[PDB]
C-alpha cells in the first residue's frame, strides 16, 4: 500500500 | 562561477502557511486572500483510508469542524467545498501578506521549489523536479501534507504542487492547486505503485551546456549525430527520446556557447556509450537531469568563459 | 523518506537586504536594527583594487557617499565605521523586519544556507559548507557581494557568512559579520589560491548513518577498527582525521540506528578501498560530505525504518 | 590574481 502523509 | 540546485526565496510563500486541523488528523494549508487550500484527506481516519468516499465523509462535517490556526492566532471558516482532491475553505479575515501570485500546471520536466512544513510551521527548501512518471523525489516525513512547490517570475508567485503522499518507493505525489493529481495517483490507499521512470534528456543536455558555460570542455568531439541515430541509443539507456522542440529549446545556449545541439547530443551519446571516464562533469560524476534549461539560463553566466 | 540538501527558509533574511552604492560600484547590504553591513571594499575601484588601503580610502568619504536603497525606498546614512573587512552604517530608520538573531564564527565542516542577492534584491537561495581549507563551493556572479549565510534555530537567525570574492579556482571567500575573514584570504587583489581541500570524514559518516535510518544497508561489514587504522587508511584517501569528540558526535545516530561508529567507520574503511562497486548510497554514487550530523538529525525520521 | 566579486 502507501503512506497518505 | 558554481553551480548549485538552487530553490526560489521562500518568503512570499512562508507568510501563507497556515495549519489545519480536523478531528486528530493535522496538515499544512495555504492561505491566499480569504481562501485555505489543503488536501482534502484532512478529514479521514481508521479504515477510512482504505475505502473512503468524500463527498460523503465531507456533508457529515460543518464549517466549525476545521480548526485552521495562523500562528499563534486563528481562523474562523464560514463557508467550505471539494475542489477535486483540495478543500477550499473560506474564512473571514483575508492574508495581509497574500503575495500576487497565480496557480499552473507544470509538465514533467519542469522545476520548482518546495517548502517543507510541519504543523504550519515551515522548515526548510529544496530544489525538486517533476519526474516523467510524475512523481518527486522530494524529502517529507508525516505531517508534511500541505506543503507546497512553487517558482517566481519578478514578483509572482506559480503554485503548482500541493503535498498529498508517499509512494512504497519513497517517492511524493500531489496535485496542482487545482486538487488535480499528477500521475494516475489516487488518496487511497491500495497497491499503487510508480510507474517506470526516465531520465529527463532535455535537462542532461541543458546541463552539459552549464559544464561548457563555466568552463569545462573534456566531453567534447568531433563527431555529430541526426536526432534518429541519438534516440536509437538514448532508448536503450533509458533516456526520454527527444524532439525538434526540445532541439529549439536549446536554441540560445547553442548560440552563447557557439556548440550546436546534434553536436551535443554526440557528445551525449558518446558519454552514454564510454562512461565517464574516471572524471567529473560540473563536480558530479552522474549525468544530471534536474536542471532545466531556463534555470541554466537564469543561474549561470551571461557570457561565457571561453 | 527522502534526503534531500535542505536550506533554511529564507524569508526573515529576505527582510534584510538592502542594496549599497558608492560611486560606481554596487553590491548587497545587510540591514539589521538601524546598521547596514556590507563589505569594505565596496569604496573602490581602479587599481584601487591591486594596493588599496581603506583606513586612507574611507576618511576621503563622508555619510552621503552612501546610497543605500530599500526597495524603491530609500535610506540616510548618518555615522559609519569600519570594522576588519566590513562597513557599518547607521542610517535614520530602523528595519521594521529585523527578526531576532545573533552573529556567530561556524567552524569547517558546518553548514548553512546562502542568500544570493544582486541589486538587494534576493534571488535564490542554496546550502553550503565551510570548506576545510575555509572556502566554499557556492553558486556566484559579480554583485553577488555581501549575500550572506546564515541558519535558523526556532525563530532565531545565525549569520556566519558574507560574500566578498571568487578564487581562481572558482570558489568563494568571505568572512563573518564581525568583518573577520574564513581563511588566510585578503580583500586584495593578488595572486592567491585555496589551500588543498579534504574531504569531512564526520560528515561523510553523518551521511551513511542516514542512508541507514532511511532503511539501506548494502555498505556494512562485519568488521571493526581502531581509531589510529582508520586514520592511517584515511589520510591516504584525503580524509580529516577522526577524533574522539567526533566519534562521541555520532553518539545518538549509533543509538537510533543500533550501528557502533567504529563499526561504520570500517564500513567508510571498505568503501574507501572497495570503491562503490557500481551502485548508489542515498542516490548517490559519490560519498556526500556536505551533511553535518546535526544535519541528519533535523531532516532524517526520528524512528529508523528497521 | 582574484576576482572581488
Amino acid at each position: 500500500n502507501s503512506t497518505s502523509q | 562561477s558554481g553551480f548549485r540546485k538552487m530553490a526560489f526565496p521562500s518568503g512570499k510563500v512562508e507568510g501563507c502557511m497556515v495549519q489545519v486541523t480536523c478531528g486528530t488528523t493535522t496538515l499544512n494549508g495555504l492561505w491566499l486572500d480569504d481562501t485555505v487550500y489543503c488536501p482534502r484527506h484532512v478529514i479521514c481516519t481508521a479504515e477510512d483510508m482504505l475505502n473512503p468516499n468524500y463527498e460523503d465523509l465531507l456533508i457529515r462535517k460543518s464549517n466549525h469542524s476545521f480548526l485552521v490556526q495562523a500562528g499563534n492566532v486563528q481562523l474562523r471558516v464560514i463557508g467550505h467545498s471539494m475542489q477535486n482532491c483540495l478543500l477550499r475553505l473560506k474564512v473571514d479575515t483575508s492574508n495581509p501578506k497574500t503575495p500576487k501570485y497565480k496557480f499552473v500546471r507544470i509538465q514533467p520536466g519542469q522545476t520548482f521549489s518546495v517548502l517543507a512544513c510541519y504543523n504550519g510551521s515551515p522548515s526548510g527548501v529544496y530544489q525538486c523536479a517533476m519526474r516523467p512518471n510524475h512523481t518527486i523525489k522530494g524529502s517529507f516525513l508525516n505531517g508534511s501534507c500541505g506543503s507546497v512547490g512553487f517558482n517566481i517570475d519578478y514578483d509572482c508567485v506559480s503554485f503548482c504542487y500541493m503535498h498529498h503522499m508517499e509512494l512504497p518507493t519513497g517517492v511524493h505525489a500531489g496535485t496542482d492547486l487545482e486538487g488535480k493529481f499528477y500521475g494516475p495517483f489516487v488518496d487511497r490507499q491500495t497497491a499503487q505503485a510508480a510507474g517506470t521512470d526516465t531520465t529527463i534528456t532535455l535537462n542532461v543536455l541543458a546541463w552539459l551546456y552549464a559544464a561548457v558555460i563555466n568552463g569545462d570542455r573534456w566531453f567534447l568531439n568531433r563527431f555529430t549525430t541526426t536526432l534518429n541515430d541519438f534516440n536509437l541509443v538514448a532508448m536503450k539507456y533509458n533516456y526520454e527520446p527527444l524532439t525538434q522542440d526540445h532541439v529549439d529549446i536549446l536554441g540560445p545556449l547553442s548560440a552563447q556557447t557557439g556548440i550546436a545541439v546534434l553536436d551535443m547530443c554526440a557528445a551525449l551519446k558518446e558519454l552514454l556509450q564510454n562512461g565517464m571516464n574516471g572524471r567529473t562533469i560540473l563536480g558530479s560524476t552522474i549525468l544530471e537531469d534536474e536542471f532545466t534549461p531556463f534555470d541554466v539560463v537564469r543561474q549561470c553566466s551571461g557570457v561565457t568563459f571561453q
